RNA sequence: UUUUUACUUAUUCAAUGAAGCGGAGCUGGAGGUCAAACUCCACGUUCUAGCAUUAAGCC
RNA sequence: UUGAUUUUUCAGGCCAACCAUCGAAAGGGAAUCCGGUUAAAAUUCCGGAACUUGGAUAUGGAUUCUUCACGGCAACGUAACUGAAUGUGGAGACGUCGGCGUGAGCCCUGGGAGGAGUUAUCUUUUCUUCUUAACAGCUUAUCACCCUGGAAUUGGUUUAUCCG
RNA sequence: AAUAGGGUGAAGCCAGAGGAAACUCUGGUGGAGGCUCGUAGCGGUUCUGACGUGCAAAUCGAUCGUCGAAUUUGGGUAUAGG
C-alpha cells in the first residue's frame, strides 16, 4: 500500500482506468493539543497498489469527495 | 606488578609438560606475538598470522617471513649472498 | 540486485561498483606517471643509439 | 654531513614536513628543494619528482627511511618528505 | 596372522589425505616460450596458509602470451617475498629472490628452492618451509648442474631446470615443541590419518610381527630385510647401522 | 662370441587448450681484419599492486 | 548470437580452458503476510493486503539539434539516463572464544479507561485487557570515506592502548 | 548442531615508588589455559546395593569420572570376512 500527500496528484489517480474502487474512511481523531476532530481517508484499489490519501480538514474531505470520478464505486465506512 | 618471576607468557600452561620444554617454549612465542617494524611504511605494525605470514595492518603489506619471526637469520644471509652474486654478474 | 534500479548499484565514476575511490585515483596516476616514463626511456635510448 | 646541513635548515630556515605540504609548495612554486625517504612509496616518490620537474626543483634522496628522516628533523614522528622553503644559515641547497 | 596397519595404507581408504582446505598444488609455470627465450613478468596478489603446508603459499598473477586472459599461479612463497612484488621468470630474469632461473642462469653458491629434477616438471625438490637447494657448480659442455639438496645428497640436474632465488618462507616451525597431543591431533586433522600411533610391540601376534610375549619386547632383531615382504617389513628396513649416531658420518 | 659408445624408428617416461622446434637468413655488438667478410654473442618487456582482446599503417 | 528469409531457403559472427550423470526435506537457494474459518486442513481454504520469476506490451515520464542525462571541489547524488565479443572483480562464501555496545521479545513498574477477587479488620488494594504482520515511502549508524587545516607543552581515545 | 553459574588470574596495557646505570618494587587493568569447582551433556568408580523365571537377553538407585575440548552428537559418505 502507498500514500499519496498530493492532493491533486490524487484526483489523478482515481481516474487511472484501472482503477475498481474507492474507500472512504472516517476517523474520530484528536490531536491532544485540542478537541475532536474527523480524519478522513480515501483509498483507490489500482491493479498493484491501494492508495491512501489522509485529508484532515473536513471541509477539504467534502470537496474532494464530489471531485472523484462518478463512475468509481465508493464504500462508506 | 611483576605478576611472573620467569615463567612469562608460558604462565597459561601450569605446571604441566617440564620446565625445560616451557622456557624453550616462551622463546619462540614471544617472538611469534611480537610487533615488528613495517620494512615498508617504516610503522611498528607487523604481526604474525599463519606461520610465515607476517601482515601489517597499516599499509596491508604481507611479507612472507619465518614461523616465529619476520626473518631468519638464514634468508638474511641469502638476501646478502644473492645480492653479493648478483653484482658480479651485472659488473 | 537483479531486481533493483541501477543507481543502487554503481557510482558514477571509473570502476564505479567495483573499485572504490582512492584505487581508482591510485590506478590513473600510476597509468599516467608510468607511461610518462615509458617516454623518457625511449628517448633516452634513442640519444644511446646515435653516439655510442 | 647533509644531515648536519639538514638540521640547520630545521633550527633556521622555512620548511614543511609531510606529503600533503609538499605538493602545495610546489604548486605554489615556494619549494627550495624537496627532501624523500628512502622507503617512500614509489607511486608517492614518482609523484613528488613529477611535480618537481613541473616546478623545477632540485630533489634530494634522504637515504635513511621516515623514521631516521624525522629524527633528523628534531621531530618526535615520522616523515616521508618535506621541502625547503628558506634555507637559513645553513647552506644545504649549495650543496644537496 | 592378520594384515598389519602397515598394508592397510595402500588400499587407501581411511588414509587418503585430508585436502578440502588445501589452496591448490604449488607448481612454477608451464615452461613455455616466454620463460625459454627471455622472461615474463607477474604481480603477488596474495600469501596464504596452506592446510597441510608449513610454507605459505603466493599467488601470482602472469599475463597469457597467446590470448587476452589472466594466468594465476600457486607458487611457494619465498622468504622476503610481498604481496605487490613483480616476479619475473625466464632465461633471462635477473637474479632476484622470488625470480625464477634455469640453473645454469645462476652463479655457484646461488641458493634456490623449488628446484626442478627435470626440466618442466614445474618443482621438486626444497620446497619444504627452510628448506633450499645450493648450487654447487656447472658442467656447460655437457649442460649440466650440480646440486646439494636438503637431505644432504649432491645431484646432477640440467642447466635447463628452473629454481626459484631464495629460501622457502616459514622456516624455523621444528624449533618450538608440540607440547600437547591435541597439537599433534591439530597437525595431522587437515594432513592424513597416520597419528596417533600405537607400538606394534604393543599388539598382539596376529596384528604384528612385534605383538605377543609375557613381556614387552620385540623378540628377534628389529633390522629387515631389504628383500623381506609386505608384512614382515616392520622396524629398521634396510638398516645400514643401528644406535646412537657418534661421531660424522 | 665379449666390452665400450654412436643412431632413431620399436619400446618406455612426461607435458601441453600439442605456440613458436630444427636449420638457414636478415640486423647490430665484437675478433684485427691481410681478401672478403669467415668466427662468436645478442637480436623490442626490470624504480611503481595501472593498461594491453575483436590490426592500424603501407603496397 | 544477430540480421533474417517468407526465397520456410539462409548469410554469417563468435567461441569449444572446464563441462555425462547422480550425491543434502540440517549446507547453497527467486518470491507472503495478517485476521477469520473445520468434527478433523491450513504460511495451502475465506477476506484483505503484497511479492518474485517468465512472457507480452502500450502509455506517461526520461533522453537527443553539443546525439547515448545532469548535479557535487570531493566522498558521491538521482525516477530514468545505448553498450556486442571478450575480460576483471564482487556477492553466494564460511572457525572459535572474551568482554563491551545497540536493538527486539520477555521480565519489572507509574498514570488513566474497563472487568474480576478480598473486604470482622486492613488494603487509593490483588489479578487481568489496553495489540499492530508481510509489504510501500520518508527519516535514522557504529565503521569507513571526503573537504578544510597543519599538530611537542604531544594530543585524541576504549572496560580492554591504539591512532596521527 | 549442542555445551548454566562460579574460582584462579598468563601475556599485553595504565599509574605510582626506588636507582648513576643495568634495572627493581607496588596498585590497577586485562582475561590466557588439552586450568579448576560444578549443571546440561558424555561416561560408568563403588555399594562387589536393588533386581537376578527382571521394568530390562545389562536395567534401576545412590555414589562417582569428566564437563570448552584429543569435547558431544544428527545426517551424508568410505572401508567387507583371512
Ligand atoms: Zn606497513
Amino acid at each position: 500500500a502507498r500514500e499519496i500527500k498530493d492532493i491533486k496528484e490524487f484526483v489523478e489517480l482515481a481516474r487511472r482506468s484501472d482503477i475498481k474502487s474507492a474507500i472512504v474512511k472516517v476517523n474520530a481523531k484528536v490531536n491532544a493539543n485540542g478537541k475532536k476532530f474527523k480524519q478522513t481517508k480515501f483509498k483507490v484499489r489500482g491493479s498493484r497498489y491501494q492508495y491512501t490519501l489522509v485529508v484532515n480538514d473536513a471541509s477539504k474531505a467534502k470537496k474532494l469527495q464530489q471531485s472523484l470520478p462518478p463512475t468509481l464505486k465508493i464504500t462508506n465506512l | 606488578t611483576k605478576r611472573t618471576k620467569k615463567v612469562g607468557i608460558t604462565g597459561k600452561f601450569g605446571v604441566r609438560y617440564g620446565s625445560s620444554l616451557r622456557r624453550q617454549t616462551k622463546k619462540l612465542e614471544v617472538q611469534q606475538h611480537a610487533k615488528y617494524d613495517c620494512s615498508f611504511c617504516g610503522k611498528r605494525t607487523v604481526q604474525r598470522g599463519a606461520t610465515g605470514i607476517w601482515n601489517c595492518k597499516s599499509c596491508k603489506k604481507t611479507v612472507a617471513g619465518g614461523a616465529y619471526t619476520v626473518s631468519t637469520a638464514a634468508a638474511a644471509t641469502v638476501r646478502s649472498t644473492i645480492r653479493r652474486l648478483r653484482e658480479l654478474a651485472e659488473a | 540486485y537483479a531486481q533493483v534500479s541501477k543507481t543502487h548499484k554503481t557510482v558514477q565514476r571509473a570502476y564505479g561498483g567495483s573499485r572504490c575511490a582512492n584505487c581508482v585515483k591510485e590506478r590513473i596516476v600510476r597509468a599516467f606517471l608510468i607511461e610518462e616514463q615509458k617516454i623518457v626511456k625511449r628517448v633516452l635510448k634513442e640519444q644511446q643509439d646515435k653516439e655510442k | 654531513n647533509i644531515n648536519s646541513k639538514l638540521a640547520l635548515t630545521i633550527k633556521s630556515g622555512k620548511y614543511t614536513l609531510g606529503y600533503k605540504s609538499v605538493v602545495k609548495s610546489l604548486r605554489t612554486g615556494k619549494a627550495k628543494l624537496v627532501i624523500i625517504a628512502a622507503n617512500t612509496p614509489v607511486l608517492r616518490k614518482s609523484e613528488l619528482e613529477y611535480y618537481a620537474m613541473l616546478s623545477k626543483t632540485p630533489v634530494y634522496y634522504f637515504q635513511g627511511g621516515n623514521n631516521e628522516l624525522g629524527t633528523v628533523c628534531g621531530k618526535l614522528f615520522r616523515v616521508g618528505t618535506l621541502s625547503i622553503l628558506d634555507a637559513g644559515d645553513s647552506d644545504i641547497l649549495s650543496s644537496i | 596372522g592378520r594384515v598389519i596397519r602397515n598394508q592397510r595404507k595402500g588400499a587407501g581408504s581411511i588414509f587418503t589425505s585430508h585436502t578440502r582446505l588445501r589452496k591448490g598444488a604449488a607448481k612454477l609455470r608451464t615452461l613455455d616460450y616466454a620463460e625459454r627465450h627471455g622472461y615474463i613478468r607477474g604481480v603477488v596478489k596474495q600469501i596464504i596458509h596452506d592446510p597441510g603446508r608449513g610454507a605459505p603459499l603466493a599467488k601470482v598473477a602472469f599475463r597469457d602470451p597467446y590470448k587476452y586472459k589472466l594466468r594465476e599461479e600457486t607458487f611457494i612463497a619465498n622468504e622476503g617475498v610481498y604481496t605487490g612484488q613483480f616476479i619475473y621468470a625466464g632465461k633471462k630474469a635477473s637474479l632476484n629472490v622470488g625470480n625464477i632461473l634455469p640453473l645454469g642462469a645462476c652463479p655457484e653458491g646461488t641458493i634456490v628452492s623449488n628446484v626442478e629434477e627435470k626440466v618442466g616438471d614445474r618443482g621438486a625438490l626444497g620446497r619444504t618451509s627452510g628448506n633450499y637447494v645450493i648450487i654447487i657448480g656447472h658442467n656447460p659442455d655437457e649442460n649440466k648442474t650440480r646440486v646439494k639438496l636438503p637431505s644432504g645428497a649432491k645431484k646432477i640436474i640440467s642447466s635447463d631446470a628452473r629454481g626459484v632465488i631464495g629460501v622457502v618462507a616459514g622456516g624455523g616451525r621444528i624449533d618450538k615443541p608440540l607440547l600437547k597431543a591435541g597439537r599433534a591431533f591439530h597437525k595431522y586433522k587437515v594432513k592424513r590419518n597416520s597419528w596417533p600411533k600405537t607400538r606394534g610391540v604393543a599388539m598382539n601376534p596376529v596384528d604384528h610381527p612385534h605383538g605377543g610375549g609375557n613381556h614387552q619386547h620385540i623378540g628377534k632383531a628389529s633390522t629387515i630385510s631389504r628383500g623381506a615382504v609386505s608384512g614382515q617389513k616392520a622396524g629398521l628396513i634396510a638398516a645400514r647401522r643401528t644406535g646412537l649416531l657418534r661421531g660424522t658420518q
